[PDB]
């Protein structure tokens, strides 16, 4: 069982991704920072939550799926589709503040995309795909339109190309899944395979890795 | 006064219940105690190294708690959490780098790592402290824990929460986990005399902060005040040493026959430098200008200088360093940065403050009554030499840590054999045997500890650092004591299969497979090891591992062979061979007789001569031809006198039908055959005569050509036959 | 007779008591040749069974002068 | 001290609530019993707990087990040496009367009593956990000792029953060892006391509970059990079978068995000719015909 305390939060994340709905940058900037004697940024509150839910380094080191359990992957997905909010219009204050964040919590969503969870996959593929898919929209909104490769070459450090052609390359002979399933897995891979591109602009080994045989 | 900062060294001085300064047993033993008794901060105690602390910040231990709770309770979960342990070890030390420095504030967490034993100081809440029950326990631990987390809590109103810790203020450590201060209870160990313990519990009890060195100061690049150095006299090329000659401790230049000088290095020959500072407890870094004085590590005593009996002047060792003769000053022998800290590894010139004379070395020996003197007397005079230069070389604080756990082994060990000589030892004092005899296994195999069985250990290459600590520190003769004390009562060798001396077992288990360890590759502790072959043959034939180091130290030795063996040891293995008449006795005799597949003429001779012997006939089989053309038979004496006589076909034929006493007659005589062939390698004649007498041409061709006879009797007939005859 | 046993049969390294007998039977025909026992066509009549021994279908180790060098005048 | 009653009483006869008990309840009273002390509240709310409803929790025995032995000398105090043995002697000789409430020997028998229940599952891992804490010497040593209560007698022999006889695996010191046939000795000792006493016209309830609880189903597990049939060191010792053949069926010959406990007894006695028909044991002319009037 969830405690009162972890419980809360669902509805405080729903409550803040709505307020920074429609691409709405002033409400963006206000959760970010405010003209107040003393800030409090939320955006990197949500991004620790997701890093001590996922296991920060621990769950970044091939752990994350272990952590992650049905019971919570609901929650897990909010604070992710809250963070892809808070990125979206797109953000340059947010998406550099959740990239370059202490608590690296950008190495979790490169092993959220990356490491596939086995026991949840196990049992349910589908929560598994659209959390994939949901850490997906979220670094393509980290690059939405961050001309720099510097965000590029922290997410490179904390991903490998190879591993991310491997990803697309499973996730288009992953199809068979989509049955009773609502995400596509194909969709998902499609998704990923464009992120590689725009990552592959700034490397060469992945921009060599895409091209087909 | 200045700021505390990360990465300072500094000594707590509790001022509650007992004053005194917090400080450890021993590198053997996890307890931490203060002893009133031992000195006051105006006066610091004479093993001031003891009481010395560095300050570590927040680590973290959550992957390495998974990793502990797994390995308690699948191989690659197993795996993936020894990378998750590692990669937290190596974040905890980027981070530690990175805060390395930064000043200490009122409510942050510290940590207090002792420096001599490198143990983090831990607060367990799981546990009762052993002298008072309230109170929680305190240990040292050197991997580190959560409860070694401490908050630095102000004891004066004045301080308050965030301000900076400043040196000399009294503070309060709370563990975090536990909540509960730390407390110098007035509980004394029974033990040890005037030793208080020190536990977790609610009190008044203060810490004053000392700082012994700042953090800038702790470089290794430069001598400070506390570090062990090595005094090489570069003209002579020899060592300083301190050590007892008759009665009386005297300080000379030891005389080494290796080929480099530096590379002789011994445990006397260690000595602490401490720089004299107004503050008593206050080190640092030294300087060309300051006063220096050296001590003793393995003594105690301080160097200086008195009469010379006759050269005016004669340096001595005295108890006592507190005197103002004990000082010395230090002269430069090159050009130094305007003054500058005294760099590492530089060459000095040592000169007496109260006398102002300069060292020299004399080659009036102090041990000529030795037939090989190597006791050189030092002398200080007035003029200076410049050519008489003594350099400090510096040692590194892992020799100094494993001379140390070294001493603190062989003192438990030795105390271990003194409980054992009474006759009676707690079986929790055996499992503290137990635990340290392991550890000293996996300090000399020199191999990391992870889980392996220890009895089972395998060196790539041994550390003759260590093997030189283990003789030198006299831990060879304390498991030689071990070994001996309880089967002369305590235990027996026919008992030791029991399951109520398996805990002995498995002691003289571990004490056999150190031996076997220290030894490997190293003349000297073979030849002492040796020493104890008499009482090492007593003990075989039971499960003691006794074999294999018997095995190992003869083994591709021809020098040690031939020196440790005797007509007394063939003596001991053939009485063996006759109380057990067990064919495995005669093969370690043929293997006695032969080394690296070479004969040795004078072992071989001793075998010869025992073995062929008109005693001890009963023990070996005798063979004849019966007309019954002739067919060959064995005639066989047990150890109850009774006589047996069999054809060789008949008991081939008995052992194929499965008798048992037949096939254990045939292997017996099979390796009668063994240590016959062995006896006759390199053409040994002595034995060829007599071998050939009781064996003809004829008969082992009847023997080897009859296929009836096992294919194993043929073999060694054949063998026998290319050997004595061909 | 022996080396012609375990020529003639196939797979002669099976029964390592064999094994262990031949090896003998070997050791005492090297000894013998070196002392020069065997004659040379004796010597063929004998390397033929040890080439079809090794032909494709208590332990001392002593090493004397290298046998495979080619005899010198002056050694 | 009170608040252990309570809780003990919360989890008795709850199998819902002990087989889910959370680990930190037991840490906690494990601590209690090291830290704060050695009581018996603390052993009876564990013991309580192992067992609900009849049927016994695996967890809960694996947890008390491993927790317990990581404790020694504070919470598992046992007297196995000489002086232990003389210590334990002496607080003996004055319970001759019965063992006082809250006494260090109630607390003994009480920890023994445990750990003879945390292995009352032919389990595997507690039964070798426990078996090097108490070896069968000295259970032996302290269950022949002519000054010993029936206590902890009885306990122990509940130990060497659960912890040894009744057990998964073999253990080389019950069979090949001559220590379990002096318990024999011990056992047919205590029947002809037994007989003596209620001959008298007297007897001792806990003596009588002894003698038809423990011992019956104690020597019942010795000879039926997979690893008694095959008799590699029973051979040698057969008169002790015959000593004990006799003792029960005297025993049972006597009217004042009540009828409960009667059953176990004559079990025994099928067990014992099981053996003897399988060891070609020597009979008594009277005493095999006796056996054979109720073999068929
Ligand atoms: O070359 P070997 O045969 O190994 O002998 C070593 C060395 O040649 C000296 O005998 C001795 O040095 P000292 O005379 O200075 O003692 C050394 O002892 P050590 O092991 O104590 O250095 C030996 O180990």
């Amino acid at each position: 069982e969830m405690g009162t305390s972890v419980l809360i939060m669902q509805p405080i994340l729903r409550f803040l991704q709505l307020l920074c709905e429609n691409h709405n940058r002033d409400l963006q900037n206000f959760l970010r920072c405010q003209n107040n004697k003393t800030n409090y940024n939320l955006v990197c509150e949500t991004l620790q939550f997701l890093d001590i839910m996922c296991g920060s380094t621990t769950g970044g080191l091939g752990l994350l799926g272990l952590y992650i359990n049905e019971d919570n992957v609901g929650l897990v997905i909010q604070t992710l589709e809250t963070l892809t909010e808070y990125c979206q219009g797109p953000c340059h204050e947010n998406q550099t503040c959740i990239v370059t964040h202490e608590s690296n919590g950008i190495d979790i969503i490169t092993a959220l995309i990356l490491n596939d969870i086995s026991p949840l996959c196990k049992y349910r593929m589908d929560l598994v795909l659209q959390l994939k898919d949901n850490a997906s929209k979220l670094l393509l909104a980290l690059m939405e339109s961050r001309h720099d490769s510097e965000n590029a070459e922290r997410i490179l450090i904390s991903l490998r190309p190879q591993e991310l052609v491997d990803v697309i390359k499973k996730a288009y002979l992953q199809e068979e899944e989509r049955e009773n399933s609502e995400v596509s897995p194909r969709e998902v891979g499609h998704n990923i395979y464009i992120l590689a591109l725009q990552l592959s602009r700034h490397n060469k080994q992945l921009q060599h890795l895409l091209k087909p045989v | 006064s200045s700021f505390l900062h990360i990465g300072d060294i500094v000594s707590l001085y509790a001022e509650g219940s007992v004053n005194g300064f917090i400080s450890t047993l021993g590198l053997v033993d996890d307890r931490c105690v203060v002893e009133p008794a031992a000195g006051d901060l105006d006066n610091p105690p004479k093993k001031f190294r003891d009481c010395l602390f560095k300050v570590c910040p927040m680590n973290r231990y959550s992957a390495q708690k998974q990793y502990w709770k797994a390995k308690q309770t699948d191989v690659v979960l197993l795996q993936k959490l020894q990378h998750a342990a590692q990669m937290e070890q190596k974040q905890n030390d980027t981070e530690n780098k990175k805060v390395h420095g930064d000043v200490v504030k009122y409510g942050s967490v510290i940590q207090l790592l002792h420096m001599k034993s490198n143990k983090y100081l831990t607060v367990n809440k799981r546990l009762p402290a052993l002298l008072e029950k309230n109170a929680m326990r305190v240990t040292l631990d050197a991997t580190g824990n959560e409860g070694s987390w401490l908050f630095i809590q102000p004891f004066w109103k004045l301080r308050s929460n965030g301000d900076n810790v400043v040196v000399g203020d009294k503070v309060i450590l709370n563990p975090v986990n536990a909540g509960q201060p730390l407390h110098a209870s007035n509980y004394e160990l029974s033990d040890n005399a005037g030793c208080k313990e020190v536990n977790s519990v609610n009190c008044n009890t203060s810490w004053k902060i000392n700082l012994f060195m700042q953090f800038r100061d702790h470089l290794e690049e430069v001598l400070k005040g506390g570090d062990v150095v090595r005094l090489f006299h570069a003209e002579q090329e020899k060592f300083l040493t301190c050590d007892e000659y008759k009665g009386k401790l005297q300080v000379f230049l030891r005389t080494t026959l290796r080929q480099s000088a530096t590379s002789a290095t011994s445990s006397n020959a260690l000595w602490e430098v401490e720089v004299v500072h107004h503050d008593p407890c206050r080190g640092g870094a030294g300087h060309w200008n300051g006063l220096y004085r050296f001590k003793h590590l393995a003594t105690g005593n301080y160097l200086a200088a008195e009469e010379n009996p006759s050269i005016k002047y004669c340096l001595v060792a005295v108890p006592h360093g507190n005197d103002i003769a004990s000082l010395f000053e230090l002269d430069p022998t090159t050009l130094q940065k305007t003054d500058s800290f005294v760099p590492r590894n530089s060459y000095v010139r040592l000169r007496h403050l109260c006398t102002n004379t300069w060292i020299q070395s004399t080659n009036v020996p102090i041990d000529i009554e030795e037939e090989r003197p190597i006791r050189l007397m030092l002398g200080t005079c007035p003029t200076k030499e410049d050519k008489e230069a003594f350099a400090i070389v510096s040692v590194p604080v892992s020799e100094i840590r494993d001379l140390d756990f070294a001493n603190d082994a062989s003192s438990m060990l030795a105390s271990a054999v003194e409980k054992l000589n009474e006759g009676f030892i707690s079986q929790n004092d055996r499992r503290f045997v137990i635990q340290l005899l392991e550890d000293l296994v996996f300090f000399v195999s020199d191999v990391p500890n992870n889980g392996q069985n220890v009895l089972d250990i395998m060196v790539t290459k041994p550390n003759r650092e260590r093997q030189k600590l283990m003789r030198e520190q006299n831990i060879l003769k304390q498991v030689f004591g071990i070994l001996k004390a309880p089967f002369r009562p305590l235990v027996r060798l026919e008992e030791l299969s029991d399951q109520k001396n398996a805990p002995y077992q498995h002691m003289f288990r571990l004490c056999y497979r150190v031996l076997r360890h220290s030894q490997e590759d190293y003349r000297k502790n073979q030849e002492h090891i040796a020493k104890q072959f008499g009482m090492m043959q007593s003990q075989i034939g039971y499960d003691i591992l006794a074999e294999d180091t018997i095995t190992a130290l003869l083994h591709n030795n021809r020098k040690l062979l031939e020196k440790h063996i005797t007509k007394t040891e063939v003596e001991t293995f053939v009485s063996l061979v006759r109380k057990n008449r067990e064919p495995r006795f005669l093969d370690y005799l043929s293997d006695l007789c032969v080394s690296n597949h070479i004969a040795i003429p004078v072992t071989q001779e001793l075998i010869c001569k025992c073995v062929l012997d008109p005693k001890n006939s009963d023990i070996l089989i005798r063979t004849e031809l019966r007309p019954v053309e002739e067919e060959v038979w064995l005639t066989w004496t047990d150890k109850n006198n009774e006589h047996h006589e069999k054809s060789v076909r008949q008991l081939a034929q008995e052992a194929r039908a499965g008798n048992a006493h037949d096939e254990n007659v045939l292997s017996y005589y099979r390796y009668q055959l063994k240590l016959f062939a062995r006896m006759c390698l390199d053409r040994q004649y002595l034995a060829i005569d007599e071998i050939s007498q009781q064996l003809g041409v004829d008969l082992i061709f009847l023997c080897m050509a009859d296929e009836m006879l096992p294919f194993d009797l043929r073999a060694s007939f054949c063998h026998l036959m290319l050997h004595v005859h061909v | 007779d022996y080396l012609n046993n375990v020529v003639s049969e196939a797979v002669p390294f099976a029964n390592e008591e064999k094994n262990k007998l031949t090896f003998e039977v070997v050791s005492l025909a090297h000894n013998l040749i070196y002392f020069g026992f065997y004659s040379f066509s004796e010597l063929l009549r004998l390397t033929r069974t040890l080439l079809g021994i090794i032909d494709c279908v208590t332990m001392v180790l002593s090493r004397k002068q290298s046998v495979f060098s080619a005899p010198s005048l002056s050694a | 001290l009170l608040e252990a009653e309570t809780m003990q009483h919360i989890f008795l006869n709850n199998y819902q609530l002990c087989s889910e008990i959370s680990e930190p309840v037991l840490q906690h009273f494990v601590h209690l019993l090291a830290t704060h002390g050695r009581h018996v509240q603390y052993l009876d709310f564990l013991h309580t707990v192992i067992k609900a409803e009849g049927k016994y929790v695996k967890k809960c025995q694996d947890m008390i087990m491993t927790e317990l032995t990581n404790a020694g000398d504070d919470v598992v105090v046992f007297y196995n040496d000489k002086a232990s043995l003389a210590h334990l002697l002496d607080m003996m000789k004055a319970a001759r009367d019965g063992v006082e409430d809250h006494s260090p020997l109630m607390y003994h028998i009480s920890l023994v009593d445990l750990l003879a229940a945390c292995a009352e599952g032919k389990n595997v891992y507690t039964e070798i956990k426990c078996t090097s804490l108490l070896p069968l010497e000295d259970v032996v040593s302290v269950v022949t000792h002519e000054d010993c209560i029936t206590e902890v007698k009885m306990a122990y022999v509940n130990f060497v029953n659960h912890c040894y006889v009744d057990t998964e695996v073999e253990m080389k010191e019950i069979y090949t060892s001559n220590h379990i046939w002096t318990l024999f000795e011990n056992f047919t000792l205590d029947m002809a006391r037994v007989c003596s006493k209620r001959e008298k016209r007297v007897a001792d309830p806990t003596l009588e509970k002894y003698v038809l609880s423990v011992v019956l189903d104690t020597i019942n597990a010795f000879f039926s059990s997979p690893f008694s049939e095959n008799s590699t060191s029973l051979q040698t010792h057969q008169t002790i079978v015959v000593q004990l053949l006799q003792s029960t069926t005297r025993l049972l010959e006597c009217p004042w068995l009540q009828q409960q406990h009667k059953g176990s007894v004559e079990a025994c006695i099928r067990t014992l000719a099981m053996v003897a028909k399988g060891r070609a044991i020597l009979l008594p002319m009277d005493l095999d015909a006796h056996i054979s009037s109720m073999l068929s």
